[PDB]
RNA sequence: GAUUAAUAGGGACAGUCG
RNA sequence: GUUUUCAUUAAUCAGGAACGUAAACUAUU
């Protein structure tokens, strides 16, 4: 598998796609 | 209009009287103009060039007949590079400014290329048909337009 | 070991710098009997000999 | 005006199209025409450049050929 | 395949180059002092700091 | 925590994919065993 | 084509970004110096290729110019400005001992040859000559209307006070420095990535550029190139002359280094390897026998020339059927099964 | 299509690292274009760019950089969802950086911890 | 009182083309 | 192709509308 992609959303070519679910799951682990 | 004449702008009314006078026949929009505006900041070091600030539909008259007779006030007038802009009070304000600058040939390109730290440096090309009468006036036209504007620009040619 | 192959170097030169012999050449060639237009040109000239 | 050389060529397919009435790749072409109108006139309804009363169907070609 | 596919690039002439060389440089065929005359090469190199040149030579 | 030429020669014969790994591994301050051996199999040299 | 074996070393750990400048001692012999991309510097002694002599976090962004000096001192450069730094004391000293900024981004370094006195070449289309120890901001020269990068600039060796450099208008300038003005300008076809000056003749120079070429100029007669070389695949991202004055050293923006003769304009040989990511910064020893590398994989490889002649002492006899071969495939070098087997490399 | 010219420029940025080019040509220029190729010059991870016009950008690059991209939602962050944010996102913290069209501007995310400011992650590159 | 005029759109004209 | 105009009019498809004996080896590059 890559390496560099980041783990928290999918990434497809250039763009990042986070979904709001996991946006609230960071939000989340700061509180 | 505006002004009450100084030294240099009762010299450019007299220069544009006996332009219209005692000469040719030509002259379309000399006669439909008064003093106008004047300005005098030097370039370079010892040397100058005039500037004078014309109402707005005037510009596109001078368009017509800016040849030769700007030749006519370089060499009645001080041995010095004659310059005619349009009087205005934004970045379409400086277009027009550096168009009006360069007044028998058109630009091509702006270049505004940034250094590798934040400085960035704004460089006009201009066009390849007119380049021996207007290199030795390309200076003039970058100190002219630093004056006015306060950008530093560079002119150049392509190549 | 170490002579010109003479032909080689003429065709690399050539890549370079880009009345009694034709009536056997017309014999040999009328035994194929493609019609070949070189052969058209010299059965031409032997008309205009 | 776009929109009048729009309802010019929906006229004339229209015309044909009553004249001959076998094709379907005319009828095909007219509806796109027809498409295209009704976006066009939406966006020039909005802007606001004609009445939004004025409609057509076909009255409105009859009237403006006539 | 052991003749040559063309002339080497400095040549002019067949005769000048299939007689330019000619001689067999190994020592079976030629002296000592000739054989060493012959593979001493161009330029030799001893070790050190090959410093650029100061001042010209001629 | 240290790590062997041979697992610097394998992040290094993997290729430019994973620059971001290689740098990671060269990150200072961690000490670097030399090998004194052939192959570069860092299976073997760990092992070893 | 058995022996050709030229991979000698790997100069210690190697950094961790990119070794993007790299500059050896022409004072001395084993001293050697290399600026990665993190903003470390490194300094180098060949003898002893396990550790490194010294080493700091130099700037910020990229180490883009570096050099020694003449006394013992090293010069680095980056886009924050550019430093000297002393890195043989009894004392390690981390902290420059000076600092200079005003002038723009500065881009290139090189040093005079005998006196103390070195020109750097700015970002604002002038480069600047500072002379230590009674000088502050240094003169800056330029072309009269010149705004571009000039990016490359190099002291002429053998002939002192002739500063060759180049800029990003694909364009090669020449100055001259007992009379402080620029001299000549060419614009050639493509950008050049770097100028260099040969230490064996006064006036040719060479130019690697993204023409994917080198040429070799005479700089009194600018008007055609006095040689062509065409091996290249990407980019040159650098140029050497060998220190005798008849070999150069290329490396490339692709995963080669090219060695080359003076008047071939072909490829001698070609050096490769995985490990190597790209190539930057390709410069001889002062021996003219091991050319040293500066990768991007942050290595400093070290290769040999002529890579089937070993080093050290050798034997007579040995030393007769060494000569006695290569005076031979002089010789014999264009039938084909010598030539075949003589220029075929694994690329 | 995209209407994100930001993602667009950015993807030709990613196909050229990728093929080992020297400069690119982006089409469709914009300022938050000019704004994020003038932080990645400020990191140093971009030789030299300049904006010409009809306009585009062109881009002497030196083949540093190993990705770049841009966050989709435009997601506004506080400061320790800064941090935390910076850390799932690049694959260290001591290489790359995060974007954020901040209330001060376009900045990368050593300078919004520098100015106290917390902002829109935006891009990011590495 | 009314920007670039888009390397997204539609329209007109001309010579064509199937 | 133009020495032609209006200047977002755009893209996508829930719903909907017009067209209608067979198979059988397979942002660039
Ligand atoms: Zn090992």
């Amino acid at each position: 598998r890559p390496v560099d992609l980041p783990a928290v959303g999918r990434m497809r070519g250039a763009e990042l796609r986070i979904s709001a679910k996991e946006a609230a799951a960071i939000a989340r682990e700061v509180r | 209009s505006r002004q009450n004449p100084s030294d240099l702008e009762r010299a450019i009314a007299g220069a544009l009287y006996d332009l219209e006078t005692n000469t040719a026949d030509l002259k379309a929009a000399l006669r439909p103009l008064q003093f106008v505006s004047a300005r005098e900041i030097e370039v370079g070091h010892g040397k100058k060039a005039i500037v004078i600030f014309v109402p707005v539909p005037a510009l596109q008259g001078f368009h017509r007949v800016q040849q030769r007779l700007t030749r006519e006030l370089e060499k009645k007038f001080s041995d010095r590079h004659v310059l005619i802009l349009a009087a205005r009070r934004l970045t379409a304000v400086h277009d027009a400014i550096l168009t009006d600058l360069v007044y028998p040939v058109e630009i091509v390109g702006k270049r505004l290329r940034t250094k590798e730290d934040g400085s960035k440096v704004l460089k006009v090309i201009l066009d390849e048909k007119e380049r021996g009468g207007v290199d030795y006036r390309l200076d003039t036209y970058s100190e002219v337009y630093r004056r006015l504007t306060g950008r530093n620009v560079t002119f150049e040619f392509p190549q | 070991i170490g002579n010109l192959d003479l032909r080689s170097e003429k065709q690399r030169q050539a890549e370079r710098d880009l009345n009694t012999a034709l009536k056997k050449y017309l014999r040999k060639q009328r035994k194929k009997n493609i019609i070949d237009e070189k052969r058209l040109k010299a059965e031409e000239l032997y008309r205009q000999m | 005006e776009d929109l009048y050389f729009l309802i010019k060529k929906a006229v004339a397919v229209r015309k044909h199209l009553e004249r001959n009435r076998k094709d379907k790749d005319s009828k095909f072409r007219l509806i796109l025409i027809e498409s295209r109108i009704h976006r066009l006139a939406r966006y020039y309804k909005t802007v606001g450049v004609l009445p939004p009363t004025w409609k057509y169907e076909s009255s409105t070609a009859s009237t403006l050929v006539a | 395949k052991y003749l040559a596919t063309g002339l080497p690039h400095p040549f002019e002439s067949q005769q000048q180059y299939e007689r330019s060389l000619r001689l067999p440089v190994g020592p079976e065929w030629m002296t000592k002092e000739t054989f060493q005359d012959a593979t001493k090469p161009r330029v030799i190199i001893k070790q050190g700091i090959i410093a650029p040149m100061s001042k010209p030579m001629y | 925590i240290i790590i062997t030429s041979c697992v610097m020669a394998e992040l290094e014969k993997l290729g430019p994919r994973y620059r971001v790994a290689l740098m990671i591994a060269r990150d200072e301050r961690w000490q670097r065993l030399t090998c004194d051996h052939k192959g570069t199999y860092a299976d073997d040299c760990i092992v070893d | 084509r058995m022996f050709a074996k030229p991979f000698l070393g790997q100069l210690g750990n190697g950094h961790v970004q990119g070794v993007y400048s790299m500059c050896k001692d022409k004072n001395s012999l084993n001293c050697i110096a290399s600026g990665s991309g993190d903003g470390v510097v490194k300094v180098w002694d060949l003898t002893t290729r396990d550790e490194e002599t010294w080493r700091v976090a130099a700037h910020n962004n990229i180490v883009k110019g570096l050099t020694f000096t003449n006394d013992k001192k090293l010069l680095s450069c980056a886009t924050d400005g550019i430093k000297l730094w002393d890195p043989y004391a009894s004392p390690s000293n981390t902290t420059p001992i000076a600092t200079w900024q005003e002038g723009g981004p500065y881009t290139s370094l090189s040093f005079h040859r005998s006196a103390n006195t070195f020109a750097a070449s700015s970002g604002q289309g002038c480069i600047r000559i500072w002379d230590l120890e009674h000088s502050t901001a240094g003169q800056a020269i330029q072309w009269p209307s010149f705004v571009d990068t000039i990016t490359d600039v190099c002291f002429n060796q053998v002939e002192t006070s002739v500063i060759g450099s180049v800029a990003t208008d694909r364009s090669i300038i020449l100055f001259d420095l007992r009379t402080n003005m620029p001299v000549i300008k060419t614009v050639l076809h493509f950008a050049c990535n770097r100028i260099v000056f040969n230490p064996m003749e006064a006036m040719n120079l060479a130019v690697a550029s993204e023409d994917h070429n080198i040429y070799i100029f005479d700089a009194r007669n600018f008007d055609k190139a006095l040689n062509i070389q065409k091996g290249h695949v990407a980019a040159v991202m650098d140029v050497e002359f060998s220190p005798t004055g008849e070999e150069l050293v290329s490396g490339s923006y692709d995963r080669t280094i090219r060695l080359w003769r003076r008047d071939a304009g072909h490829s001698r040989d070609v050096y490769h390897t995985k490990r190597m990511q790209r190539v930057f910064r390709t410069m001889w020893t002062m021996d003219s026998k091991y050319i040293l590398t500066g990768s991007d994989d942050g290595n400093v490889r070290l290769w040999r020339a002529n890579a089937s002649e070993r080093s050290g002492v050798k034997a007579t006899r040995q030393r007769q059927a060494l000569e006695y071969n290569n005076a031979l495939l002089d010789r014999y070098g264009h039938l084909p099964e010598i030539r075949r087997i003589r220029r075929h490399r694994h690329l | 299509v995209r209407t994100s010219v930001l993602h667009d420029a950015l993807n030709s940025i990613n196909n050229a690292e990728k093929m080992g080019k020297r400069q690119v040509m982006i089409r469709p220029s914009s300022k938050v274009i000019v704004k994020f190729l003038q932080v990645m010059q400020r990191h140093g991870y971009i030789g030299e760019f300049e904006e010409v016009d009809n306009g585009k950008i062109v881009v002497q690059l030196n083949g540093r950089l190993n990705k770049c991209g841009v966050i989709s939602p435009r997601y506004n962050v506080r400061l320790a969802e800064l941090e935390k944010w910076v850390t799932k996102l690049l694959p260290a913290r001591q290489f790359g950086y995060v974007i954020l069209t901040t209330s001060a501007g376009i900045m990368d995310h050593e300078e919004a911890r520098r100015k106290h400011v917390a902002g829109k992650i935006i891009g990011f590159f590495y």
